[PDB]
């Protein structure tokens, strides 16, 4: 029961699920050729909920991969776990998205979508008890943003009591790889806000410092980056997944997460985090894991949470160890760090506990904060928006696609009304 | 509650009314090996294999996680009053 | 002739079920696989055709992922799975969900698994609740549960042993509001209801046993104790034994007013035990401490409208009429004018048995000691403080009347809190 | 029936309880573990419910490093270790650490050990307090625990063998200032107090005993056979045995002159004991002499009040009275003038017991005594100059004030010392 | 419990502490690779106060590493015990100190000060009881009073009930292996006087002579200077760290030296010390562990005591050993030269003893003592200061960096007050 179904969009969303698919694929013990390989039964109890079963005794996940221009699903097809997806698990089309919103979202979108709604309608039947969906966005191109809040939008309209994650990756407010980049955050944003249920927002600019500082990595590439998106998105249902004290299911995280139905962008942070040589002097206790969870260093999102103030955060714990002292850190901080909590909700921290750690590990957790810090990072790209906007640069394209100019004001309006909700609740 | 619980019910009602006998869930070549080590008694000549027996059991599943030790060094904590934990 | 049904809704409630059936089991030398190698055990046991004892348990949830572990533990030979029950989705922490929407459809089942256990029990004393206030199963189901038997038994006794919300340390975010709604519904339902709290067991560890890491599983245990001393006049010997009805009728004065605290002793270790000779009156000394009690409430802040004690091993009726006149000399301890009497105690001769791997020694005295005081309001006035806190922001009420409830219910349930309140003080 | 609860605060207090508790478990074949191969013991130990005898003692400290000892100690198998309590932090020689910061949040947990101590015995004599004037834990949390004592009883007997600062030998720099604050604090409170000081006792080894090489070791082996002597009445059998009710009346006359003297005889080692036939007269002498005190104090500049006589071993009471007899006639001792008796003398049959690798010998004579005396007030006024000395030019002061103390209590407490010597002088 | 943390600032304090940690790492018999070697239980069980347990059974020192240009770092890395220190225990920053006081106290200070405050009180809470803090110095250099002092005040703003140690080393009056030296010193001692409680000024010069005359060394590399200062810093706190019949915690030590909140100015020594020929004539005996510490040659610091007065002292023994030879020998002295003593303070002195001797040795001493004799070193300080402040030399460096010239003139004052409060006491 609780099956989820996992959703990639876009170049980066194909290829994080290249590794959340090689994560999860060796928690459970399963090879690249789909055979099961590990040695225990809890490996098998709730391996449902991420794959189907499959002729000879193979395991094939529960994804799909929707982007134009076939040639990235080519990559994910040669990576050394691309042998294990159903090949009729991918949708394309030849033609490019140009990191058009526009065409992503109107033109080349509703191409697609007619063909990924029968995919994912297919196995959406496959599941005793469907419990939601999860995608993986970038809201930097046109794929990921243009299609995936298209593909969204349907969703919603077809599975309204189901819920909706998104994975979504911001732009950075430093660096800018493209340039239309903030007309597709924003355009993006008017249609999450209505069309979510829970949203982590996460940078790669933060994900470039925790590899540089912690990991002490020289050179981290794309895959480490990705390697890090993949080890929370795995912490996130280890509940759903094994045994667990305490055990959290993604509709008790929500109702103890957004009092509010709009403010459901949150800040997600992963613990242990050491390099080589600290691993051998560190020791792993319950004290190290919540310090270094409830530090500003470890939010890999571009904000600070100093400048803010959590309306709610959540815990989770994963690894055999005793529910007092997880109980007591949470106290101790919420009664230090006043300042960093609000006064109308008592107790804002929720810390589940699983029973089953991660693969080498022994015990490790993960920090999900709602706090009022990332009004920060909206508040930054409503600028290069307005700024741009107010002298029509680059717009022509997005006339070419049957748009209008209300779209975006409409657009920004509803970001300054939310950053507005997130000052509302900051009484500083 | 559904058909996949009812019929999962069912199941563990048969395994309950059977007896597990406390099986060890495989079964090697029992008298085979019997006649292999008396072959080995005196003819002084059999295969290896054919003289090793296994056997296996359910042990438990949770693949021995190491220890968490329940305790610290008894100079670092003390109970509430100086004494130490146990 | 003289059985009861005990009840497990919730995680906490069939976790606490795992450590009680656990020891009942090892008191009356039943094996892990329903058999042994009368009375004494008919009271939580029914012989079948030939060798197995089932226990008169009933294990329901929402959530798979816990009942599915006593469907694979050691304890699965004992129970047949036509007990435990599941379903495909939970509560999710919201009370609506729990009572509301999922709770509806599957208390015509356990309605049935009742109906197929009461006609076996011959003399039914009394249903034994195991509720976990704070969640959506325990409260919203457990609530809608009791209704449903209020409706078909009525003159029968319901009891309950309700795990409360703690002040400091609890781990969620939204159980002030279900909570309150579990209690307007409940209170003109059940007739006693035991109550008690994590934290105030957490400190008992620290304190007594001396043990730094409790973990669930420890807590669990001594809950396990509390019971056995309580029921075992019903199921042993021993001068002034004590039943339900007798047990009922002098602890609850006014009808309202049936909450009531906890407390336990002797409660050390092994070391600790060879270095004492355990008294009577040290015994019912250190259970008539405030720091002893499985409430974070201070009875000195008021007085006792009665009180039970309920003593196990080795005593003699003269030194208890002793030690109790000692009690009532002293003067931190009040009592209302209107009750001359206060205590109804009770012997049996049969020792508390200890579980091996358990973090108690062996005693041959021991006392459990209930009572219901009008200090109790304090910790009601918690709840009605947190709730009135976040109400007044409308938090977390999207979920609610978004669940098959309405803002109706919320004035109501807090309306007779006020009243409820009130009632604590009419008795000064 | 007739128990006695002995105490001990600071360094010294655990020092030689140790001793004490090596002597009483030795003489009364108590081995370490507990149990030995009526009331004999009762006076001191608690028979548990089978073999273990446990001492009724109590160990108090704000140093963890001493208490921590006894725990690794070869008694570590005797004290219950809810009996030896340390501290976080110790008082580093400031009062007010010891009495108003530390000592306050730490006296509840004290009192329910004693609370705990008490009930136990069925006819309490009396405390019995081992302080060490001059400290922070000793003169701090001792004074703050005497009040908390007599506001619980009153009606019990408090007695005090409290260290006093020797005017020669000073370890310490500011131990005028808490002493001065102790003895106003505890005057009071306590009934009775006796005060040695270990400078004359090392010259008492010199002499004597001839060891070059005295340690805190060995002065605390004396005390031992001192206090053992004492409470020998009270624990075995002989002719005029002594109670601390009528021992404490019989000795002071004035509620504020409580503060006595001691002396033992014979301290020999086992080469002098073999030239030597020990009649009582010489040995009753050697208690007379002044330099055979443990005091730093000459009775021969003032008058004795009252004085008490303590036997052991083969003694008849016309020896007594005999060697008495032989003093009363002396010349250089003397007498106030309202009273012709003053000699409160007891005989017990049991000779002392001595220490293997001990220093003392093997000797079926002995005799302790004490006296109160007027002439104690010079020792008195060595204080009272020193803290002026210090006090005008307020060193050390910022301490104190800055610990939670004022400039009040230097002054309030230095007239109780000036009304204290005026009335030795009174006497006169 | 008395967890202590240290500090190691500049070339000189990131040198000693080399020898410090490696010191005391043998001590208590622990191994290069951070495991424990040695032979008994004493090693363990203070073992606490240097060190933080680790995986796999490890032991690394709780010290923090801080100084500007990170060469030297790597020496202690590559150092033979430079294995066993977390190396995210280590501050660096590439730009050098260039001796001036400002950029290593006002824009380059600030720019580590944040990164080192968060790693102590990343092990500051890692301590139970934290004792204080404790840290070494250079005040000619940059970086060592720079830095320092600035640190320093940070600390005192958020421990200020704990106490702040310094084993400064002091500018030589001779010898100045730089030129602009006074500067650093004055602007430091300006910071000294306000955020400290003990300081003991040892200098280079002193300790040539003690490695000349004594030791009879030929060649005394800086290994040999740390060499020493590692054994007095060893020698103060075998008290938290040792059993002894008189323990001695760091703040009784405070009390009993300074009676005044600004004489918080020290000087040590060592004892005993011989080359190898008179140590097979010499013989350990008190007598001579009192008299080479009395001595006015042992003082590491470049001061006569003869020319001054002993406002307070102290003695701190290790071996076994009979403390009353201890208690007589320090009242032997305060009668010979009472000149060198002052009146208003009858005992002047603190004698404690440890039961633990050093590794290979069996008794040792070190001493301490606040005289005014130390005034001599700011007069000869407050010359070269005045001398160039005459002339502005090198003054630009200094207003380079934001400072101004009144900060010269309080700093100047400040020293004045101070050697004028150390004349008053001084009445020759
Ligand atoms: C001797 C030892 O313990 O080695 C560790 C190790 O030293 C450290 C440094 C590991 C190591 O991780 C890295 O080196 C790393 C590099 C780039 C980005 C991220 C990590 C390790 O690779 C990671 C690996 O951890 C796991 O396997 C986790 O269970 C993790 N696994 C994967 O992500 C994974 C998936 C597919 C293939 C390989 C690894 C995981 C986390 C969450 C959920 C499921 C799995 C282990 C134990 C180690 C090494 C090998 C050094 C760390 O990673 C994790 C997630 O454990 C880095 O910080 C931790 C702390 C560990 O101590
Ligand atoms: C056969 C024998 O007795 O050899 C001695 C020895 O002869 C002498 C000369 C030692 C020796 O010390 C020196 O030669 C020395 C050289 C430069 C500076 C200081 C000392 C010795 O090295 C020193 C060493 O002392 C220790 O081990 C102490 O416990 C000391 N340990 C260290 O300094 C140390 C050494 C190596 C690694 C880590 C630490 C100590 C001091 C304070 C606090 C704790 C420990 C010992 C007994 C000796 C030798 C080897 C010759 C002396 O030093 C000490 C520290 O005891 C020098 O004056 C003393 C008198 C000793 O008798
Ligand atoms: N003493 C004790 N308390 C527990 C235990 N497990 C959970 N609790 C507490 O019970 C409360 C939640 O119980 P749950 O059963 O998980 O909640 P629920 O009733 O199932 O509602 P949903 O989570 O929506 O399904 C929390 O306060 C827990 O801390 C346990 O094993 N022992
Ligand atoms: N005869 C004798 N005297 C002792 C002994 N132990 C300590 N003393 C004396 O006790 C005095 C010190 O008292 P402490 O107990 O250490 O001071 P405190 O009250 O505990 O305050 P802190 O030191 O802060 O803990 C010293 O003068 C010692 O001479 C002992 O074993 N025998
Ligand atoms: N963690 C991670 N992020 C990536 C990677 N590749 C691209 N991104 C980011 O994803 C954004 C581009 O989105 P993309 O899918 O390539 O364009 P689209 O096809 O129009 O949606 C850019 O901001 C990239 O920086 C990757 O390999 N790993
Ligand atoms: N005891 C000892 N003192 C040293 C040592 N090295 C340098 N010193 C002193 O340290 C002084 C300079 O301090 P430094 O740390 O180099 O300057 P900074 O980096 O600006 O703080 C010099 O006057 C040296 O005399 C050493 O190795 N041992
Ligand atoms: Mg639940
Ligand atoms: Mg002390």
């Amino acid at each position: 029961m609780r099956e989820i179904v996992h959703i990639q969009g876009g170049q980066c969303g194909n290829q994080i699920g290249a590794k959340f698919w090689e994560v999860v694929s060796d928690e459970h013990g399963i090879d690249p050729t789909g055979t099961y390989h590990g040695d225990s039964d809890l490996q098998l109890e709730r391996i449902n909920v991420y794959f189907n079963e499959a002729t000879g005794g193979r395991y094939v996940p529960r994804a799909i991969l929707m982007d134009l221009e076939p040639g990235t699903m080519d990559s994910v097809r040669s990576g050394p776990y691309g042998q294990i997806f159903r090949p009729d698990n991918f949708v394309f089309g030849q033609t490019g998205a140009g990191n058009n919103w526009a065409k992503g979202h109107y033109t080349e979108g509703a191409e697609l979508i007619d063909s990924v709604l029968d995919v994912v309608r297919k196995e959406a039947e496959s599941c005793d008890c469907l419990q939601g969906f999860q995608v993986c966005h970038s809201l930097g191109g046109g794929t990921g943003s243009g299609m995936g809040t298209l593909l969204i939008s349907k969703i919603r309209e077809e599975y309204p009591d189901r819920m909706m994650l998104t994975f979504s990756v911001v732009p950075s407010p430093k660096v800018s790889d493209t340039v239309v980049e903030p007309y597709n955050a924003t355009l993006s944003v008017h249609q999450l806000v209505e069309n979510a249920d829970e949203c982590m927002v996460l940078d790669n600019e933060a994900l470039y410092d925790i590899c540089f500082r912690t990991l002490k990595l020289t050179t981290p590439t794309f895959g480490d980056l990705n390697h890090l998106i993949s080890a929370v998105m795995s912490g996130i249902t280890c509940c759903l997944r094994f045994p667990g004290q305490l055990n959290a299911d993604l509709r008790k995280l929500a109702v103890n997460l957004i009092p509010f139905p709009r403010l459901h962008f949150f800040m997600v942070g992963f613990t242990p985090l050491t390099s080589r040589g600290s691993q051998q002097y560190r020791a792993l206790t319950v004290p190290e894991l919540t310090q270094q969870m409830w530090d500003a260093k470890n939010m890999m999102c571009a904000a600070d949470p100093r400048h803010g103030r959590y309306l709610t955060a959540s815990a989770l714990f994963r690894g055999r160890m005793s529910t007092k002292e997880v109980d007591e850190q949470m106290l101790n901080v919420q009664n230090k760090n006043s300042s960093y909590f609000v006064e109308w909700i008592p107790n804002n921290v929720k810390s589940s506990v699983c029973d089953i750690p991660p693969k080498g590990l022994k015990m490790s957790a993960t920090f999900i904060g709602n706090s009022t810090a990332i009004q920060e990072m909206f508040k930054r790209v409503s600028e290069q928006f307005t700024a741009m906007f107010r002298r029509k640069a680059f717009l022509h394209w997005y006339t070419g696609e049957g748009m209008d100019e209300m779209e975006f004001t409409e657009a920004e309006s509803n970001m300054n009304d939310l950053v507005s909700e997130y000052q509302q609740y900051q009484d500083a | 509650m559904d058909l996949k619980q009812q019929v999962k019910n069912y199941t563990m009602t048969i395994r309950n009314t059977r007896p597990p006998t406390m099986i060890k869930e495989q079964d090697k070549s029992e008298f085979s090996h019997f006649r292999a080590l008396q072959v080995l008694a005196n003819g002084d000549e059999v295969p290896y294999e054919a003289t090793l027996r296994n056997v296996i059991h359910d042990g438990a599943r949770q693949p021995k996680l190491p220890p968490r030790q329940t305790q610290k060094h008894p100079g670092y904590i003390r109970n509430e009053s100086g004494g130490f934990f146990t | 002739m003289r059985e009861v049904i005990s009840i497990h809704i919730g995680q906490a409630g069939i976790q606490v079920g795992n450590a009680c059936w656990e020891l009942y089991c090892l008191e009356h030398g039943i094996q892990p696989d329903g058999q042994m190698p009368d009375d004494a055990f008919n009271t939580f046991f029914s012989e079948t055709g030939a060798g197995k004892h089932v226990p008169r348990c009933i294990f329901l949830d929402l959530e798979p992922t816990v009942v599915d572990e006593v469907r694979t533990g050691t304890y699965r030979q004992l129970f047949h799975p036509e007990q435990l029950i599941s379903g495909k989705e939970d509560a999710a922490n919201n009370f609506a969900r729990g009572h509301y929407t999922i709770g509806k459809e599957i208390v015509d089942l356990a309605l049935d698994r009742i109906r197929k256990l009461a006609d076996n029990c011959t003399g039914l004393q009394g249903f034994l609740v195991f509720n976990a206030v704070g969640g959506g199963t325990g409260s919203g189901l457990g609530s809608l549960l009791l209704e449903r038997l209020s409706v078909d038994y009525g003159k029968k006794s319901k009891l309950g042993f309700t795990v409360y919300p703690s002040p400091q340390v609890s781990t969620a975010v939204v159980e002030p509001y279900n909570s309150v709604l579990s209690t307007h519904s409940l209170l003109e339902h059940t007739d006693v209801a035991v109550m008690l709290d994590n934290e105030a067991i957490y400190d008992i560890c620290r304190r007594s046993l001396d043990i730094e890491r409790p973990t669930y599983t420890n807590l669990n245990r001594l809950i396990a104790q509390v019971i056995s001393s309580l029921t075992a006049s019903l199921r042993f010997d021993g001068a002034l034994n004590v039943d339900i009805t007798e047990f009922q009728t002098n602890l609850v004065p006014y009808p309202r007013i049936h909450f009531m605290l906890s407390s336990y002793a002797p409660i050390i270790s092994a070391e600790k035990a060879y270095h004492e000779q355990l008294s009577v009156a040290e015994i019912t000394n250190a259970a008539f401490e405030p720091a002893s009690m499985m409430v974070k409430c201070d009875p000195r802040h008021g007085k006792y409208m009665a009180c039970c004690l309920m003593y196990r091993g080795d005593v003699v009726p003269k030194d208890v009429n002793a030690s109790v006149a000692t009690i009532k000399t002293k003067r931190t301890i009040q009592f209302v004018d209107w009750c001359p009497t206060g205590f109804k105690c009770g012997i049996n001769y049969q020792p508390p048995t200890v579980v091996p791997g358990g973090d108690l020694a062996k005693v041959q005295r021991a006392v459990c000691m209930i009572s219901n005081s009008t200090a109790i309001g304090e910790i009601f006035s918690r709840l009605d403080h947190k709730f009135d806190l976040m109400y007044a922001k409308r938090a977390f009420v999207h979920w609610y009347v978004g669940e098959g409830m309405e803002e109706g219910e919320f004035s109501e349930a807090r309306e007779d809190l006020a009243a409820l309140e009130k009632d604590f003080e009419e008795v000064g």
